């Protein structure tokens, strides 16, 4: 048995928003252990709803839960910027013993957008004189953490050996990425230039160095 | 002679104590089997305490981890009744972790389940000779009364529950005859559940009262005469008989969900459309036990109850309940007397120690002055071996 979660939601704050598992209602006269869990980045999951409509001391009444048919629903209300976080639903049945649902992220929206602080590093003296060539290019204050990473040598596109990481929360809510783009010291200083470009929400910021 | 069986219930208004046999306490010095699930079953000559050991002595180091019910090592003995189930004075029956006894007028009926979870096979005794089996039909742990069952006119029965503890099951009755079964019917029961019954004879039948372990805090029983054509329900008064269950409210006649997940082994006497029911004093806990006399609870919906008797303090623990009759064969009167035993648990999970046991009281209905009172097992816990 999965129970299945939609993959994203987002709302302002003060709307409300409502979550849907569209899993296990199974097995008739078996009752319903159905539970809802929060997770900010890097801590452990927290206990909102279980039981289905049952909330735990200490947990905000603007979660509710609920269930009609197949699916189970998690409403709520008046949207907090601190609500932005992973939602899971879970269910025990007689079947499979508990299934955690694909997961849904709640984004909080109205803030305001930034564009990406790039800067491009040549690759040392010190690293061409062990015969290797690394470009670095780096992305740093933008919002929100989507963005994707192009390299290039005088016009002419490059995918051999790049290297980029994922978009990651700062210590001030905006995203940090970087990029990496290998080359033997033959490739780097036989060309012209070599460029990183960086598009966020369809503004492309660009960078170039040059032996 | 045959137990004929063809009169009505005594009519009872109160409970007089019949037996305590203060096992765990003696069980702290003395050899003393660790066991549970007991129960009383009467002869035309006499009455006995059977009971399910764990095939170890309190206060010993066999007594470890004895919480699961079920082993190789689990057999089904008796003893007088308010004797302690000690191996110098225990008769044995069968092999067994789940176990039904009781007497036809001429010699003991005694029923052994035991084998794997998946195979296991009810031996059958009458005068402690083999003379029937038979085997889990679908495969899911094979259980039984663990109360005595019921005979009537030479036939005994009982009910026997295959399938899941936490669902739909299967459930059958018997009719035995000189430990040879001779009919069974699979009963059409869809979305009752049985488990553990109490069957008492009443005028050439026999009622149960059973325990909803699915979805149930009130308690379902089914009816049945010698051709096994039977009828089944559940108590519809609103007070409720399991243990969990939720307080006092509009009853059902069917099974009710609030607090309907796993419950504890209990009875009932009906008496036209009233009804004796035995159950704990708290609702979460297995702990005190009452006696509530519902004149109109057996077909009637409401809360309301004319009559309560204290058995076990509600602060003290309690177990498992059933019930026992003494026929007129036996006490010379003029109809089959109710009479019930109360299981005392002790130790896991409630406790911390390394075993679980229990002791027995016991009561009989009388139409007489009565009064009501706090008998609990009353060990000190924990014991020497659990340090
Ligand atoms: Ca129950
Ligand atoms: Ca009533």
């Amino acid at each position: 048995s999965v129970l299945t979660q939609p993959a994203s939601v987002s709302g302002s704050p003060g709307q409300s928003i409502t979550i849907s598992c569209t899993g296990a209602s199974s097995d008739v006269g078996d009752y319903n252990y159905v539970s809802w869990y929060q997770q900010h980045p890097g801590k452990a999951p927290k206990l909102m709803i279980y039981d289905v409509s049952n909330r735990p001391s200490g947990v905000s009444n603007r979660f509710s839960g609920s269930k009609s048919g197949d699916t189970a629903s998690l409403t709520i209300s008046g949207l907090q910027a601190e609500d932005e976080a992973d939602y899971y639903c879970s269910s025990y049945t007689r079947s499979s013993s508990v299934v955690f649902g694909g997961g849904t992220k709640l984004t909080v929206l109205g803030q305001p957008k930034a564009a990406p602080s790039v800067t491009l590093f040549p690759p040392s003296s010190e690293e061409l004189q062990a015969n290797k060539a690394t470009l670095v290019c780096l992305i740093s204050d933008f919002y929100p953490g989507a963005v994707t990473v192009a390299w290039k040598a005088d016009s002419s596109p490059v995918k051999a050996g790049v290297e980029t990481t994922t978009p990651s929360k700062q210590s001030n809510n905006k995203y940090a990425a970087s990029s990496y783009l290998s080359l033997t010291p033959e490739q780097w200083k036989s060309h012209r230039s070599y460029s990183c470009q960086v598009t966020h929400e369809g503004s492309t910021v660009e960078k170039t160095v040059a032996p | 002679v045959k137990l004929a069986g063809n009169s009505s219930l005594c009519p009872v208004s109160g409970w007089a104590i019949y037996s305590k046999d203060n096992s765990v306490r003696i069980g702290s010095k003395g050899d003393v089997f660790v066991i549970r699930e007991p129960f009383i079953s009467c002869s035309p000559l006499e009455c006995r305490t059977f009971f399910l050991t764990q095939g170890a002595l309190l206060n010993d180091k066999h007594s470890n981890g004895t919480i699961k019910d079920r082993s190789p090592y689990r057999t089904l003995m008796s003893c007088p009744i308010g004797e302690v189930p000690s191996p110098y004075n225990s008769r044995f029956e069968s092999v067994a972790w789940s176990a039904s006894a009781c007497h036809d007028g001429i010699n003991w009926l005694t029923i052994g389940i035991s084998g794997p979870d998946s195979g296991a096979v009810a031996v059958l005794k009458y005068n402690g000779i083999i003379t029937d089996t038979i085997k889990s039909w679908r495969n899911n742990i094979l259980r039984t009364q663990e109360s005595e069952c019921a005979c009537v006119n030479g036939s005994c029965f009982t009910i026997m529950t295959d399938g899941p503890s936490d669902g739909q099951a299967s459930y059958k009755i018997f009719r035995i005859e000189k430990g040879k079964i001779v009919k069974s019917v699979e009963m059409n029961a869809p979305n009752y559940h049985y488990e553990e019954c109490s069957c008492y004879p009443d005028s050439s039948e026999i009622t149960c009262v059973c325990r909803d372990n699915w979805h149930g805090s009130n308690r379902p029983w089914v009816s049945f005469n010698q051709n096994l054509e039977y009828q089944i329900g559940y108590i519809c008064s609103g007070v409720f008989g399991d243990n969990p269950r939720p307080n006092d409210k509009t009853g059902s006649c069917g099974p009710v969900s609030s607090n309907g997940a796993n419950g504890v082994k209990g009875f009932s006497f009906k008496y036209g459309n009233g009804v004796w029911i035995g159950r704990t004093k708290s609702i979460s806990s297995r702990k005190g036990f009452e006696m509530i006399w519902d004149p109109n609870g057996w077909t009637g919906t409401d809360n309301k109850f004319s009559i309560k008797q204290d058995i076990v303090g509600i602060n003290e623990w309690s177990g498992y309940s059933g019930s026992f009759v003494q026929h007129p064969e036996l006490t010379g009167l003029d109809c089959i007397r109710p009479c019930f035993w109360v299981e005392l648990i002790r130790g896991r999970p409630e406790e911390n120690t390394i075993w679980t046991s229990g002791s027995s009281i016991s009561f009989c209905g009388v139409n007489s002055d009565t009064v009501g009172w706090s008998w609990p097992d009353g060990a000190e816990l924990p014991f020497t071996i659990d340090k």
